[PDB]
């Protein structure tokens, strides 16, 4: 077999690409992914900074 | 005669074939079945099987 | 770290042995194929490391034509082993094709390194 | 200088030049490499090479007739230059030689001894032409599976299978009178060609050419030919272009321009106006590159190709390139239009307006085939005279920003990075 | 389309990332109390603050 | 402060920050001689240094 | 024929001036993600007319 | 060249994290040591954020672990993350040990 | 970074202008025997500082009897600087040798690289 027939992809292709659709696609998982990774890093670097403020027995005995 | 480089692997080329060459190699065959048999060489025997009792268009199953 | 010379001096005393090739080669059988190297599409001597300078040497007095099927098979199973799968009960390697292809090349590169340190010890008797 | 056109059945094609002392005279079809399967693959280029035997051209010689011929993707081509007192002799030599009679150039000797001509010349292509290996196998993997993917040579594996009635088989199929262009450039009038063919008759064929069943879709791939025992790297990268008789033609033709082509070992290709130079020459990241801009009939090609001696800094050549394709979509000043400009408007002059007339009947017959009138050198100055900056920046993100790329490699082409951290570099996280 | 207005600068991807996580920080933190709050009905401390009513 | 005024707070908090920072400045000075090594110390003449070099 | 510059070009400043002000949205944005719950903050967030 | 590879600094990156050829058949195994490196950080911040409450001495030492478990805010996080993380550290380790130790990787020559 | 250019610009109309050449060339050299790089044998141009490319470029350029020259007066004062001495007397560059050699090395590479980005940054008129 020469180098110019390339192999059968044809179960892992798609049926239709529409170049603009398989790539508001892929940016939208992606894009979720860094949605969720910064309500869950707000909420890591609120834990640590909020935990270097007044204590409960410190605001107590204002 | 047929040539080799026009039966050669009639599975995956019956479809995407262009219709006025898919009717021109039947229109050959058809000649070379008005011989005595087992004189058609294997890649033209197995290659009028496909034609008319493969899968294509009729006798294709109703789900992929 | 077990210098092939070693290993064929024990092997070929079983093979020769009558007794001892009727009892463990047939165990030598079984275990080759649960290993499994064959299902990945390779032979034995893909398998051996390639660090000491004893098999660099092996690896350069080999062929060109042997040296590139034995860089592919390797890359073959990168990727076969990278889907998580094994190669088509077609592809494997079989029991002929599984032969010591760098096995003299080897036993020529350790009996050369062998002689280097056999004759930098050496004490003349005057 | 004018061109015009008829029809009677074959459309007749004329550039009339009164200045030059050649009278080239030819039939131009339009079926290439993109009308024929993967299993008669080279039948085009097995038809030139019996064209120009050694049998055909002494016949040809005798009259003082030179034989030229031209197997490309969409357009095959048959031409048959001569002096311009015989505008008659070789309408004669291509009715005898070529559409009348074939039994004596497809006889049993000539066809064995031009089989093994060919089968010569694709080895020798395969294993000795490196630059242009690539750009096979970059439309072999840029539209796989498709008509656009077939090599214009034909593959060594099917070029051993053809015997002479393959090669009759394309012949009843596309050298039709439906399909031809009889072109003639040089130094013959319109009205003295036009009635050689009528005062002769020369019919082909009846029609109807076999129609495909798969468009050319371009698919984002890759290819990696790699072969530690070549001294270089040759890449060539692409994306989706714009086919010919697009608005966007000479846009893609403008945008190519910008980048130009680069010599590394002239001392005057140095110090062009490109501003990729700046970073590819501090440690001579390549040798040589050339931006191409291909235009097929349904679909067409954009990128670059290239060859580096530097196989350890690739991966710096691949993305200060594709760093500054980004610039088209953002910005690109004027000057690096107003430049383009200037040298398309000399690249396409110096394209259609050479001196050689059997140039110039190649690119009459594959633009009138498919336009229907080839488009005049004067008016397609002012179709480059009015690209705007914006005209650019709607067409690169377009077509290749964020777009998915067609990567063809082979020599030393360890240090060429996979494909999704150069898919990537088509969009720059900036912007 | 949808690709050239969203997707395709970076600049308005990583914004409306932002203010998406912006809506869904606020939006996710209630809808989980007023969900914590209704499966523990009668337990909590201003369901006994009302169930002392004297 | 931690609270409202130099407390508790503060001085558990200033011993904690001040036990670590030396372990900044300890990997700044790393990246201190990293950015020496690469064009070498200069020498009261201002002059190039390459010509004559000593271990 | 002269462009202002400065290895920065004035015809390459007005190029990314959208793109400069779509990157200072972007961080304001990023600044009422992370800077929420901040009490003092909160003057000028709960203005908003949902939440 | 590219800035990540002109950089003295940013070479250090680039030849560890970004440009480094892995081999490309390792599996899952092959991110404890990448887990090893996260869960150091994770022992490492939240050692620096709870001893800023903790007095060593050993009558302030059980008494200002319960301080920052009821009265520093997310106190719990910290404490909690703290010494079960550093239980998850062996963990990982062990299965780091574990793993080089199957797969061949105290061989010659590393 | 002021650039040659430059001051063959304010310092060509200090020597043109007659006034002002009375005035502060005798200041000039009175600068120099004070800065005292003569007492430790070099001309001016061993210490304008070689690491910027406009100035590495007229380091190329410059005759191979002048760069061995040069690269002698480098080596003679390292080592006088280490002894913590100076050059003795019959060894001082005099006035007269001090000459800018490296001067027109200069300028017509700092010239040849404004004029690249002249040309980097043209607006060419329809
Ligand atoms: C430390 C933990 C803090 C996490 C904060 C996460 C903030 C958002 C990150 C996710 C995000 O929005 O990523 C978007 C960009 C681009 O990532 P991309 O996948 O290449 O996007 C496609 C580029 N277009 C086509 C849009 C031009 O990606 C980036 O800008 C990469 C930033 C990665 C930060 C780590
Ligand atoms: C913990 C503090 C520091 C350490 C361990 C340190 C270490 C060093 C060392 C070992 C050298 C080479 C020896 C030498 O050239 O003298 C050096 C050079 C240098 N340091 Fe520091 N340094 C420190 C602080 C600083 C500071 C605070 C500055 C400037 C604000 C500085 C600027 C420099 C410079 C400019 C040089 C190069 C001098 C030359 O080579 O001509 N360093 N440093
Ligand atoms: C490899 C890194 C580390 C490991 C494995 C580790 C492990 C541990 C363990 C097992 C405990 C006991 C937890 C318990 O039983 O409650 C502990 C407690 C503690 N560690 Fe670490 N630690 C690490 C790093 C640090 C660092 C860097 C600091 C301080 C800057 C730190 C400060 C503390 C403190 C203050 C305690 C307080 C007692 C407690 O509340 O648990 N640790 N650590
Ligand atoms: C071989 O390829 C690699 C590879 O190269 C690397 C790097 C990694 C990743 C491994 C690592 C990154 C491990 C290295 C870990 C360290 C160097 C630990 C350093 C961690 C620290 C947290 C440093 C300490 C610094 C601080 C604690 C500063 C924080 C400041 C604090 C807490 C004070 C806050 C006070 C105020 C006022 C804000 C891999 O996993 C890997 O395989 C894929
Ligand atoms: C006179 C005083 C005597 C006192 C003696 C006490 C001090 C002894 C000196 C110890 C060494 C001090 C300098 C350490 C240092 O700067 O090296 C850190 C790595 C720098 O590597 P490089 O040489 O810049 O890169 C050159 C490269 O070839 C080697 O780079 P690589 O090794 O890969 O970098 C590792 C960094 C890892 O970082 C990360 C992110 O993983
Ligand atoms: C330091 C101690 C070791 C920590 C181990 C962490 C190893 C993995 C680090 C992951 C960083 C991902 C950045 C990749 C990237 O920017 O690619 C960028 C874009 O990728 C993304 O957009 C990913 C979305 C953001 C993911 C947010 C993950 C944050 C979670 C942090 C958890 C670890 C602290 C470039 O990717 P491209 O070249 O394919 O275009
Ligand atoms: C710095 C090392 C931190 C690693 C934590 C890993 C262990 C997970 C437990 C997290 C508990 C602390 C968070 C929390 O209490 O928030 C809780 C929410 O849970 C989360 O969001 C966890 C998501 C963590 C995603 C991490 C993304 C990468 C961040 C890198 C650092 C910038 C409570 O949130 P709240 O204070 O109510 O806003």
């Amino acid at each position: 077999k020469s180098t110019y027939r390339t192999p059968n992809f044809d179960d892992v292709l798609k049926e239709n690409n529409d170049a603009d659709k398989g790539r508001s696609y892929a940016y939208f998982m992606v894009g979720a992914m860094g949605l969720l990774s910064s309500a869950g890093a707000k909420s890591t670097v609120e834990t640590f900074i909020s935990s270097m403020t007044a204590t409960a027995d410190v605001l107590a005995m204002a | 005669a047929l040539s080799n480089a026009a039966v050669m692997d009639l599975q995956s080329r019956w479809e995407n074939m262009p219709s006025t060459e898919q009717q021109d190699i039947v229109s050959k065959l058809s000649e070379r079945q008005k011989l005595p048999w087992a004189q058609l060489t294997e890649p033209e025997k197995q290659a009028v099987w496909y034609i008319s009792y493969g899968e294509w268009g009729p006798r294709r199953p109703v789900l992929n | 770290p077990q210098s092939f010379t070693s290993i064929a001096r024990i092997g070929d005393y079983i093979l020769k042995s009558p007794v001892l090739s009727k009892l463990c080669v047939p165990v030598a059988n079984q275990f080759i194929n649960l290993a499994g190297y064959k299902k990945l599409g390779l032979k034995f001597d893909d398998l051996i490391a390639e660090e000491n300078p004893i098999m660099q040497t092996a690896l350069r007095r080999l062929p060109e034509d042997e040296s590139y099927a034995r860089a592919y098979r390797i890359i073959r199973a990168h990727q076969t082993e990278l889907t998580h799968h094994l190669l088509p009960r077609n592809e494997w390697i079989k029991a002929q094709e599984d032969v010591p292809y760098l096995l003299p090349y080897i036993l020529e590169a350790e009996a050369a390194a062998k002689e280097k340190d056999e004759l930098d010890n050496i004490e003349v008797s005057k | 200088a004018e061109v015009t056109q008829l029809s009677n059945g074959i459309v007749v094609a004329t550039e009339h030049n009164p200045s030059a002392h050649t009278a080239s005279v030819g039939v131009v079809f339009g079926s290439g490499a993109a009308n024929e399967n993967p299993y008669n693959n080279g039948v085009s280029n097995l038809w030139k090479n019996i064209f120009l035997s050694k049998e055909n051209s002494a016949v040809a010689a005798k009259e003082g007739l030179a034989l030229s011929s031209n197997i490309s993707r969409d357009f095959q081509s048959y031409i048959v230059s001569s002096l311009p007192g015989s505008t008659d002799k070789s309408l004669d030599f291509l009715n005898q030689s070529f559409i009348q009679q074939k039994a004596n150039l497809l006889s049993s000797s000539n066809f064995e001894a031009t089989k093994k001509s060919v089968l010569k010349q694709v080895q020798d292509f395969e294993e000795n032409d490196h630059p242009n290996r690539v750009l096979e196998h970059l439309h072999s993997t840029a539209f796989q599976n498709t008509p656009l993917s077939l090599p214009t040579r034909g593959t060594l594996e099917s070029l051993e299978n053809l015997v002479v009635a393959d090669l009759e088989s394309f012949a009843n199929n596309h050298f039709l009178n439906s399909n031809a262009v009889v072109v003639g450039t040089g130094n013959i009038k319109h009205e003295d060609l036009v009635n050689s063919i009528e005062s002769k008759n020369l019919s082909l064929q009846t029609g109807t050419k076999p129609v495909l069943k798969k468009k050319a879709a371009f698919l984002g791939s890759e290819v990696r030919l790699r072969d530690d025992t070549l001294p270089k790297a040759w890449i060539s990268l692409a994306v989706e272009g714009e086919p010919v008789n697009s608005p966007n033609y000479f846009v893609a033709k403008l945008a190519a321009q910008i980048f130009g082509s680069y010599n590394a070992f002239e001392p005057a290709s140095r110090l062009q106006g490109i501003k990729l130079l700046d970073n590819i020459q501090e440690y001579q990241l390549c040798d040589n590159f050339n931006h191409f801009s291909l235009s097929y009939k349904d679909s067409g090609l954009w990128g670059f190709s290239t060859a580096t001696r530097n196989v350890t800094m690739i991966d710096d050549l691949i993305h200060f390139t594709l760093k500054q394709w980004n610039r088209l979509t953002i910005s690109v000043t004027d000057t690096e239009v107003e430049r383009a400009k200037s040298l398309l408007k000399l690249q396409l002059g110096q394209l259609y307006e050479s001196g050689n007339p059997v140039n110039d009947a190649n690119l009459l017959g594959a633009e009138v085939l498919i336009k229907g009138s080839k488009l005049s050198l004067g008016e397609a100055f002012k179709k480059i005279d009015a690209i705007t900056v914006k005209d650019v920046k709607a067409w690169a993100g377009k077509r290749l920003w964020d777009q998915d790329i067609a990567i063809a490699g082979t020599g030393q082409i360890e240090g060429l990075l996979d494909y999704m951290r150069i898919r990537s570099d088509m969009s720059m996280m900036r912007w | 389309s949808l690709y050239k207005t969203f997707f395709k600068r970076n600049a308005v991807f990583v914004g409306t990332i932002f203010a998406g996580a912006f809506v869904f920080q606020t939006v996710f933190d209630t809808a989980i109390t007023s969900w914590y709050e209704n499966h523990n009905k009668g337990k909590l401390w201003k369901d006994v603050k009302a169930r002392i009513a004297a | 402060w931690g609270g409202f005024s130099v407390s508790n707070p503060t001085i558990q908090r200033f011993f904690a920050l001040h036990y670590l920072v030396p372990f900044i400045i300890a990997a700044m000075v790393i990246m201190h001689l990293m950015a020496l090594h690469i064009h070498g110390s200069s020498n009261p003449l201002g002059i190039t240094g390459n010509l004559d070099r000593i271990p | 024929t002269g462009l202002h510059f400065g290895r920065l070009s004035l015809r390459s400043l007005t190029a990314y001036a959208p793109n400069l002000m779509l990157w200072g949205g972007a961080s304001m944005l990023g600044l009422f993600v992370f800077t929420e719950g901040w009490p003092k903050f909160q003057d000028t967030l709960y203005k908003k007319i949902p939440l | 060249m590219a800035f990540r590879k002109s950089n003295v600094y940013l070479s250090l990156v680039n030849s560890y994290i970004i440009d480094s050829p892995q081999p490309s058949s390792i599996n899952y195994w092959w991110n404890m040591g990448s887990l090893l490196g996260l869960c150091l950080v994770i022992q490492i911040v939240t050692g620096i954020f709870m001893a800023m409450h903790y007095s060593s001495n050993i009558e302030l030492a059980f008494s200002s672990v319960e301080h920052i478990m009821r009265d520093v805010h997310n106190g719990y996080i910290l404490r909690y993350l703290h010494a079960n993380g550093a239980s998850f550290f062996f963990m990982v380790m062990f299965m780091h040990m574990a793993k080089g130790l199957y797969y061949g990787s105290y061989r010659s020559p590393r």
